[PDB]
């Protein structure tokens, strides 16, 4: 398949070929053009706060060690010994000043440097160039209010610029709330879906909630429950959708601060967010203060998703075209009382974790849609993402990005897939920019 | 019995549980516990979830299944949350899960799932302090089969506390499972262990 | 116990079986049933098929294993054959299967197969009407291993009826299995559950 | 591999390269040139008799919904939602006026049409082109006496023409018997063999019966049992073999109406078929009446096989080069007494179903022959199908097709594989016809 | 019971073992054996290897697990080594294995492994000649889980001899397993069955 | 990937691309250029001593039958029926005058010839060319002191020449000891590693022993135990490393006759080898007699490894790039007492068999190093084998081959991988020779 010319995503992101969820050659190509090119979630400050603390994380199919340095910075390295390539670290988290290889005993520091080699003098004499034998380092590591991302490409735009217009929406909760913490360890489960299936679902899919989650809505009695079984749709002005140049996007459901939480937490949360909102009105304005306590369903391109307020934080780690390893953390506001932090974290897992009853509702949808992408008669078929097309705007006076002023639509799918075409058909970051020079015009076309 | 300074791989928690069962053996209690667990598993296997709640689960129940993060056996400095709760349910939370299972719009339950449970290695010991309470340990293999060719098998050890109840109806007041697989390869863990 | 109008996922058949075992408990009967099934499984595991037929299987036996078609939980109009019989054997039909297993030209039995069976969750209750008959429920995990790297594991629940027989030799008069996997991934189901 | 030029099947079908049973690139190519081009078994009238009745079936690796329309016709559609591609129907059979997608709730009628979209007016307004959003329809659906077949290619020949010379042999049992019913549901088992291995076995392999099935013959005491262990061969005139232009073929074993049934059914069946035969003598002639009560082992190209009289009906559903999902139904004569219908169906499953003792005898043969096709030193080796070559005839005055007037031979393999070369090396139905213009001459060559 | 001339697939060894258990049944002994094996498996599952050695394993122990070469069922001429010993350990050799498991430089044990054992089909019979010795047969499913996504499941039947010991502490004097899979698909067999 | 030009192994074997342990296209290419070209271990005389005795063995991914002929020779044939390709023999060993196919009953002799076909006269008449239908024969089968190897390529050099300089080192134990026997049956276990990972470990890796096997050394109390945890390194003159033209190589640890055996066997073995050594001094000289009782860790290119004295004999049978089936036998000296033979065999399995505690230490090393070869950021990374480079010699007056006069180094890796480049980049044996005409110069370069 010639990725320079193949139309995998139509103009304006209106449709995508179903094969993108099943083609293994394309998956291999995404390793290069998506995962080795873009910003990927690694960890949070709250998980590695002290010097020597480390965690392992995936970046695409690669595994890296993410380590807090003595100077307070964070560096990340491939979890692969420079000698004969054994995996260096076999645990998920810890504290150490270095890592020693269990094969021949080479010892690397938390800074990636080759520090010791068994019997170096008797064996290598002075012939070993240790300075050129440090662990392979992740070129770029940057923080968005404690959330640490990595990128293998030195040509990538800075993380803040990469978030583009989505950043404005995240800032009330990520910055002005006083800060978030990630509660680990994450749940980890393998699903038989392509990584794009959950990514697209979280980036822009409010349409599925009432039907897919009818049973969960009915049973949990959460605030969004009026939608169970499409018994009712919300108010035209119940929310909005947005997308951005580099692919990130989100849905906004006004005021839904308790999110997917069952009625047992709704009162405490609605009180907490409302009180903080009242203070934020004076600091960032009424609109941004309301955004703080509004439910955002977001995907940070390519494979990091979250539900603010609900506090669900996901990484869709690719394994192959029909396999993904799902990591689920909870996000909590740092100044929430400890007991509320604990209950919210359990509720995140209760709804969206390994035994999450809401997440279970989505399984078959993601898995079968992905697997059908392999089936002969569906490969060349078109997945549709035209809902709301030609009503999106950009450069709005209040809400930035390409924006659909409706709660339910497919604006965010269109922006995600537009960014995806541009990457798959480009050899580098300069070519992606050239392919994206009229990104918002392409997305708003007929309006 | 065990000395964890010598038996270096054994946790203090695990050593306490062995002590509990090796001491006084009450053959009749073992058999009663075996029957109780077999009946509970039968109710679950036929998806009689409301009956399970009514006949087997106490109002004060804590139903907990954890996933522990992989850490170095020699770790001793890193002190942040060691596990996470796949389940950590009170009675009302179990009831929500049961209602979800029985809702006719739970699309994932059509066609009907098939469950088969295998309970083994049953041990039972009375609580030293609370005479209403019985400690029961058992291991479970749980087989789920759905949608023609989906098959998921779960394996675990269960540390339970059951109360005598009224009328001979013993009820679960605590179930604790430390799930042995860190990364699940069963699509989800939406089963009652 | 169960009310299937409330416990919406439970079939009338399944609810009848729970009623049968929850009522009168006879500890001695449970243990006798456990021994009987363990002995039967031992004979099968060593491929003593003629001995199994002679010592464990009654002349009036119905040995039945079904595969049910996947239908919507909300279905109520489509009324055509719901299942099919993987096995539905009388004594003579079992004997034909045993002769096939023992024939020296059964090429698939060389090299010799290896079987290991795990029987759990045994429950037993006397029939209310026929005092020669005992209801026994049990679950089986059956592991087959052949030809170096072929491994097939079977899982099922068995609903049996055994007759007292003569001389203390209890014999199977009915075995019913509703096989939980609709599409088999074990090459075949040519094993005695 | 260049399929235009590669000789996978030698001239006259005398041999085939062993790689055809193991090569995954070829399997992918067969999806296009075999499964998307030819007629595939779907279901029987007896399984979907009433309006709204439906079943799911595979067509190659694709899954389709097969539905009885209100006007009495049958239409089939891909089991894939037109929105984001989720599998629509998760059950195997039922009755419904439509199918609703569990993802976002789109509702399609039994006629494939998009009938409802949740909140269509508030979301899509009048912008949604529902008329162009019906389920993807199987182009061709035709019946052979109640047996329903589908074809994705509008250029295919009609089903009756596609059956060619084999149809004459099937007609006594399928038409003149008063009609057959298929007894469902089928057994379903995965085997680690290529779909062609069982297809070729059933189309033309009587040679294996005495040896492969020695134990089953000996134990079951069926009518064919004299052959156990090759203790004896039948009479030169005990049967015949035939093959046809489009690949279908069969063996005929004269008078073997009880087929593989154990002695418990032999008397009742031999009485039933003999009585019907006596009536058919006057209607269709002695030869065709005898064919009615003669055992036919047939494959309807490419992957549908059956044993008439025994009543075994199989679909060899391809999964990959060394994986096939086997579906087993029983066929019964409609005017047989109900109790006999029930016993015959159980006997079909007893012998050839998931725990079929005869089918078990064939497992290792099919699996190892298929898997050996992947082994380096066997890929380019030649599988032989020369038995009987240069004694076949065509245009015989009594028995049509390319015919070997012997019970045991490889005539039917040669015709099956000739049709297979022609398809794999052709881009369309016109090219297959051009490649097949001297099909029977190629098959009878040296005679 | 069995006649191996008629039951053609049965080995003389297997037929001798059936004879041993079918004869005298001692219900109390079966229950005692069940408790013993459940306790042993608990110690192993928590990786209390030193405690297992001290509390469950006799000084005269032979701990043997064989792998038999695949031969034709009709073979009768080829007479060379029929099996090989995956394990054939005396007490000191078991102790070496236990020390290896507990060494802090056993890198493969970090992060800590997780074991779950399921013991079923327990049968027990006293030795006819040596009154200190009890024959116990049982089947085991052993589940190993390590390093996030490594899962290995073992299946086997165990033929044991246990001595009464002193103080009610029964100890294993012989364990024999004929491992049913000829080519292991579990990375190794480094587990105590 | 163009194997003619791709540098997979750098000059002088100093490094290799990590992808060689994970690339499936390369694995397929090795089937042709490594496994179908070179000498592969089959069995030992001691396992098939009498006429009619046979065993099955793998040669790459192919399976062969290895059979003792009536004249005392050994011939090997593909385990595939010449008719329709079923696997002929389903057992691992036995005694027979022929093999009959379970599909249609064709019977082949122990000499590969098609001897009988069921009903040949009635079916094939005189048309069947049985003389051209013998089993596909392994072109070359040769013995090295009872150890039987096969090669599919008639152009291969004789086995003795192929062993090159390594043969001199093996001869004291394989020839002058009076001969070895292989004790079967082997242990068989699948590991998720590339076949090259254990091959390289055994050919030249003494560096790992102290660290990888720290726990085994400590627990078993074997003679090499002073190295546990790198507590100490041996004496500069404690051994040597060597490699040869065709890829075979080994480490030599002077005097270590009890090898990996726990203290329970150390005294008996050290007595036995020392007594034989004293007799060999007069026959082959002091140096070669010492070699006899010195521990050799060797790989006979490509995938046969052994530890003399320890008596460990391995075949690393390839399944795919990250799957290998490990066969473990014990080697014993024929004139050892029977009881010592039995104990040594059990000890071989105790340490290196399916439940071998030493072999367990190596699992993760081999598996993760292999699997990391598939990971995107590691594919193009370099595995290092430079230890000792520019201190190797060749044409030494006492010790032949390319030799590193140190116990621990990477000489043998360099020679193994040099031979590997040469094969992967060559179409035949003549091209390999052309590519290898300055093999030892390339390996000793900077000295
Ligand atoms: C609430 C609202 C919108 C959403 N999109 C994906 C999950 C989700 C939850
Ligand atoms: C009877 C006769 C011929 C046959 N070919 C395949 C099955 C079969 C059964
Ligand atoms: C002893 C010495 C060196 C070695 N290399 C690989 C195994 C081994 C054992
Ligand atoms: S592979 Fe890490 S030290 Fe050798
Ligand atoms: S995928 Fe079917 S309605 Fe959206
Ligand atoms: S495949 Fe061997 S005789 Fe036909
Ligand atoms: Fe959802
Ligand atoms: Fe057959
Ligand atoms: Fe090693």
């Amino acid at each position: 398949m010639n990725y320079n010319n193949k139309i995998l995503v139509s103009e304006s992101g209106l449709s995508q070929k179903h094969l993108i969820h099943g083609d293994e050659e394309l998956f291999q190509h995404e390793l290069k053009t998506i995962f080795a090119r873009n910003w990927l979630f690694l960890t949070h400050d709250s998980l590695i706060p002290a010097p020597g603390d480390y965690v392992t994380a995936k970046m695409g199919i690669d595994e890296v060690i993410v380590s807090r340095q003595n100077d307070g910075s964070i560096r990340a390295f491939l979890n692969v010994c420079r000698h004969r390539g054994k995996t260096l670290v076999s645990v998920e988290a810890g504290n150490a000043k270095g890592f020693v290889c269990s094969y021949h005993g080479w010892g690397f520091g938390s800074n990636g440097e080759l520090q010791s080699v068994p019997f170096e003098k008797d064996l290598y004499g002075e012939s070993l160039n240790k300075k050129c034998l440090g662990l392979k380092e992740v070129a770029r590591v940057e923080s968005f209010h404690g959330f640490i991302y990595g990128c293998f490409d030195q040509e990538a735009p800075p993380l803040m610029d990469y978030l583009g217009d989505a950043a404005w929406y995240l800032e009330p909760m990520f910055k002005h709330s006083g800060g978030l913490e990630l509660v680990g360890p994450p749940g980890k489960v393998v699903i038989k879906a392509n990584w794009k299936a959950p990514a697209e679902n979280f980036v822009g899919d409010a349409y599925h909630v009432g039907w897919t989650h009818a049973s969960s809505l009915r049973s949990g009695e959460s605030i969004f429950s009026s939608l169970a079984g499409n018994a009712a749709l919300p108010p035209e002005g119940a929310g909005l959708q947005m997308t951005s140049k580099y692919g990130s996007g989100m849905g906004v459901l006004w005021d839904g601060y308790s999110g997917v939480h069952s009625a047992d937490l709704v009162p405490e949360l609605m009180a907490f967010g409302g009180a903080k909102q009242e203070r934020l009105n004076k600091e960032i304005g009424d609109v941004r203060a309301r955004i703080y306590r509004s439910h955002l369903n977001c995907t940070v391109f390519p494979n990091n998703s979250m539900l603010t307020c609900s506090g669900v934080f996901k990484v869709w780690n690719p394994i192959d075209a029909n396999t993904t390893e799902v990591w689920t953390y909870a996000i909590v506001e740092k100044d929430m009382p400890e007991d509320l932090k604990r209950r919210l974290a359990d509720s995140v897992q209760r709804t969206f974790g390994p035994a999450g009853f809401w997440e279970s509702d989505d399984n078959d949808n993601m898995e079968t849609a992905s697997q059908n992408g392999k089936k002969y008669q569906s490969r060349d078929s078109d997945l549709l993402s035209n809902l709301g097309f030609g009503e999106d705007v950009y450069g709005d006076a209040v809400y930035p990005g390409v924006v659909g002023k409706s709660a339910i639509g497919e604006t965010s799918y269109r922006g995600f897939y537009r960014a995806y075409q541009a990457h798959v058909s480009s050899s580098n970051w300069a070519e992606f920019e050239h392919a994206s020079s009229t990104w918002h015009t392409e997305l708003t076309k007929t309006t | 019995m065990i000395n964890i300074q010598e038996d270096k791989l054994v946790s203090a928690h695990d050593a306490e549980e062995i002590l509990r069962f090796f001491n006084c053996h009450d053959s009749a209690l073992q058999q009663e516990a075996t029957t109780l667990l077999t009946q509970e598993a039968h109710l679950l296997d036929i998806q009689a979830y409301r009956a399970w709640l009514e006949h087997c689960v106490g109002s004060e129940v804590q139903y907990q299944v954890i996933s522990r993060e992989l850490r170095a056996a020699s770790e001793r400095r890193y002190k942040l949350n060691e596990a996470m709760n796949v389940y950590n349910e009170n009675f009302q939370q179990l009831k929500v899960r049961v209602e979800h299972q029985l809702d006719p719009q739970n699309w994932g339950n059509s066609p009907k799932l098939r469950f088969t449970r295998f309970i083994t290695n049953v041990q039972a010991a009375m609580d030293v302090n609370d005479k209403e309470l019985l400690h029961i340990r058992s291991n479970v293999i749980l087989h789920r089969a759905r949608r023609g060719n989906q098959v998921d098998v779960f394996y675990a050890a269960r540390e339970d506390k059951w109360k005598r109840g009224e009328g001979g109806v013993r009820k679960l007041v605590q179930r604790f499972v430390d799930y042995p697989e860190r990364i699940l390869q069963t699509h989800n863990l939406m089963v009652f262990l």
